[PDB]
């Protein structure tokens, strides 16, 4: 299941950004998708994830996640965004075959995307 | 299938006597019996008859003039005289009848016969 | 006489009939009106999932797994898949499940269930492993006691789901057996209701309209009651205080003739009805499985059950006893079964000695009659006009199971369809008598043409019946839309 995200460009402090990750394959109604903050070189930090299935998990309110349900992709869309703040993407998506626990732990994410501003 | 008629007499009006056609064969249930009467002066007349399903089928007048039963125990079937009158001095025949078509009084549509009985009554 | 017996005969089929109809609404109005209050993303019972079988087809294992992968549900604390044989040709569905999950085989040196130690940690050392079983083959009933251990161990796991190697699950399905145990103490088990994916075979699609009528007739009046019987099998769900307090005696017991690969469900859906708690059964949660296609697997399967149903019988009348102002209709209803067999068998009898074209023609047009009413039924509460196709499994009915209840009450080089062709010969004969006998054509007699007519309409409604589900398959009409994609994924192998 290979992940591809687009989007970024200019950041401004009452300006909004939306960004959309399509993926190709079956979700199995059982992966959970998270997005973290940075890049992993020196620094990574959890923002938000929520279940296919259901639910939802933040850190907030500042983040919305939205299901199409349909055509398998996600859109996530964020508002009042500080400088520190904006960075690269990467909207990594974590296997249930191991276990259904929520590891929380980006070491347990298998399925990574393609680094995107 | 062979059929024998035995009975009759002579009575005075109004009396009853009692006739049986004797038969015997393979099977006699799935045939139907009919009681014909023979006039010299007219032809042959259906006036009752009984089909395999214990049917009661009478002639004008016969509903309730006359009665007819049959039983398997000997195969035969019987028919009683009651309220007997001259105009009704006829000879009497039975038939019995395996494949038929809807009618039922014709007399060709019965295929046997029998040697039949003389009854006769004056006064 | 005849005619007062065949007035009988309907006017008691047409009232038990409506009776358990009205049950069956009843139940599902009282699950609605439960449903209606639920809250959204419930997820408070937690559900351990075991997955047991035998010589599972790869294709259908595969697609069992994607789909219990595929069900939504709050929380999962496991998937626990128990395979009978560990011989070299059974390492092929471990390998398929090593592609759909992680590679955990973990071949346990002996069966637990004569172990000395009968604890799953033995055998297990994570919970969040997603541990398999690779035990010896030596019965059924011995992999489902490993996978109800391994699910014990975890204090987390307040409830478990059964659900058959073959049977293919819902995205809903689990969360709709685990919902009505929670809201009442009292309901501590949950039966969901079986279908069969494929119907293109009459015999297949005769066996699926019954088992479709059987779970929402027969089930849903046990469940207004809540004395279901059978609640096991696939798609059902257990709490796992009555489990674990009656794992020992569902497994201990002795029987003098077993099967070399059977399972037991019936005993220990009594064992559960031995404790007094009560048992409800849910329309909304739909499993698919597969049927027999072969009418002498058919007949054997239908013998097994019988057998199992005798035996079970016994013990059945005793559990109806604890409960209290409980129980009497599930009591009256296990008498109803042997009695109308009984009734039955002697009607047949009768009707054949007798020979009468009345009466014969009588009570085939009351049969006829009754049978329309019931798929009339059917289609109004299935929405579907293919279940006016039941009027046929009148025929296979009566040519099967009869001949497997008699085998079953007998036994308790095959010589098991010795019977079968022993009543199929008696009835060819009786029909033979009977047609010989009365052999006449007197078209005058009012009665005799009525039966004439009778008959013959009987005879055109059956050939007409029969052409158009002929066609139908040809039209591909008939099939059902869930195994046209299975059909479709085999073939784009
Ligand atoms: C898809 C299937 C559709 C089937 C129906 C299709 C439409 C056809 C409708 C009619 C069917 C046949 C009914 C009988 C027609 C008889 C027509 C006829 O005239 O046949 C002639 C033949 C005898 O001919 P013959 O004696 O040479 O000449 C007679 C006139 N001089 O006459 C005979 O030999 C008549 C013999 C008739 C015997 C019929 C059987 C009677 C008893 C039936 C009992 C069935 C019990 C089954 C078991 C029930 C147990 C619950
Ligand atoms: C000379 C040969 C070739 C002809 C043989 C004739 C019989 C063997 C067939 C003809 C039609 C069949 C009957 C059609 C309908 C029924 C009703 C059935 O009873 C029920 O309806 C049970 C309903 C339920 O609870 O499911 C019992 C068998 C019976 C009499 C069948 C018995 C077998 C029959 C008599
Ligand atoms: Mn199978």
């Amino acid at each position: 299941v290979q992940l591809v995200e687009s989007g970024g460009g200019l950041v401004q402090a009452g300006g909004s950004l939306r960004l959309a990750c399509a993926a190709s394959g079956r979700i199995f109604s059982s992966d959970t998708l998270a997005w973290f903050r940075r890049a992993p070189g020196k620094e990574r930090e959890f923002v938000a994830a929520s279940r296919w299935s259901g639910g939802g998990t933040d850190y907030k309110g500042r983040f919305t996640f939205s299901r199409d349900n349909t055509r398998n992709t996600m859109c996530l869309e964020m508002n009042s965004l500080k400088p520190e703040d904006t960075a690269v993407y990467y909207c990594a998506l974590r296997t249930a075959r191991d276990s259904y626990y929520y590891t929380r732990n980006p070491t347990g994410y298998d399925y990574w995307g393609q680094g995107t501003q | 299938v062979q059929l024998v008629e035995s009975g009759g007499g002579l009575v005075q009006a109004g009396g009853s006597l009692k006739v049986s056609c004797a038969a015997s064969g393979r099977a006699f249930k799935t045939y139907r019996m009919a009681w014909f009467r023979q006039a010299p002066g007219k032809e042959r007349e259906f006036v009752s008859g009984i089909s395999a399903l214990e049917t009661t089928y009478y002639a004008d007048s016969v509903k309730g003039r006359f009665t007819i039963s049959r039983d398997n125990t000997k195969n035969t079937v019987s028919l009683q005289m009651d309220s007997l009158k001259p105009e009704d001095t006829a000879v009497y025949y039975c038939a019995a009848r395996r494949y038929g078509g809807t009618d039922y009084t014709t007399t060709g549509s019965y295929d046997y016969w029998g040697q039949g009985t003389q009854v006769t009554v004056s006064s | 006489s005849a005619v007062w017996g065949i007035s009988v005969y309907g006017v008691f089929v047409l009232g038990f009939y409506i009776a358990q109809i009205v049950f069956s609404e009843f139940n599902r109005m009282r699950l609605s009106d439960w449903i209606s209050l639920r809250p959204d993303n419930w997820n408070a019972t937690r559900v351990a999932v075991i997955i047991a079988g035998y010589r599972e087809d790869p294709f259908m294992f595969k697609k069992c797994l994607e789909s219990v992968r595929d069900s939504e549900y709050g929380n999962v604390a496991r998937l626990i898949c128990v395979i009978d044989g560990d011989e070299e040709e059974d390492l092929k569905m471990a390998e398929i499940y090593k592609q759909v999950y992680n590679d955990n085989v973990k071949k346990p040196g002996v069966v637990l269930c004569e172990s000395e130690n009968k604890n799953g940690s033995t055998i297990d050392s994570d919970v969040s492993k997603n541990i398999c079983i690779l035990q010896p083959h030596r019965g059924k009933r011995e992999s489902l006691y490993t996978g109800f251990q391994l699910a014990s161990m975890d204090p987390s796991v307040h409830a478990v789901v059964l659900i058959d190697s073959d049977t293919v699950l819902e995205k809903n399905a689990i969360l709709e057996v685990v919902y009505p145990l929670s809201c009442d103490p009292n309901i501590k088990a949950v039966a969901g209701e079986c279908k069969i994916w494929n119907t293109d075979t009459i015999l297949s699609m005769l066996v699926s309209w019954r088992y479709f009528s059987a779970f929402n007739v027969e089930r849903g009046a046990q469940s207004l009651w809540k004395t279901v019987q059978c609640v096991g099998g696939p798609l059902g769900a257990y709490t796992i205080d009555i489990i674990n307090e009656i794992k020992d005696p569902w497994i201990t017991q002795t029987f003098l003739g077993n099967k070399c690969t059977y399972g037991d469900n019936r005993r220990l859906t009594n064992e559960v009805l031995m404790r007094g708690k009560k048992i409800v059964y849910t329309p909304f949660a739909v499993g698919w499985s597969d049927s027999p296609t072969n009418v002498m697997r058919y007949i054997v399967q239908q013998t097994r059950w019988s057998k199992s149903w005798c035996r079970e019988i016994w013990y059945t009348l005793g559990s109806a006893w604890k409960h209290g102002f409980s129980g009497i209709y599930l009591a009256f209803e296990c008498m109803y079964q042997i009695m109308y067999f009984f009734l039955v068998m002697y009607l047949f009898s009768y009707i054949a000695i007798k020979a009468d074209i009345r009466a014969q023609t009588a009570t085939v047009l009351v049969s006829t009659l009754v049978t329309i009413i019931k798929s009339s039924y059917l289609a109004l509460r299935a929405k579907n006009l293919k279940a006016f196709y039941f009027v046929l499994y009148t025929y296979v009915y009566f040519f099967c199971m009869i001949p497997a209840r008699i085998t079953a009450m007998f036994t308790m080089w095959a010589k098991q369809f010795l019977i079968t062709y022993m009543w199929w010969a008696g009835v060819l004969a009786a029909g033979v008598y009977s047609i010989v006998d009365n052999w006449y054509f007197d078209w005058a007699d009012i009665q005799y043409r009525f039966a004439l007519v009778g008959i013959c309409s009987y005879l055109v409604f059956v050939s007409i019946v029969l052409v158009i589900y002929l066609i139908g398959k040809i039209t591909t009409w008939n099939y059902t839309p869930l195994q046209k994609e299975l059909i479709e994924e085999r073939y784009l192998h």
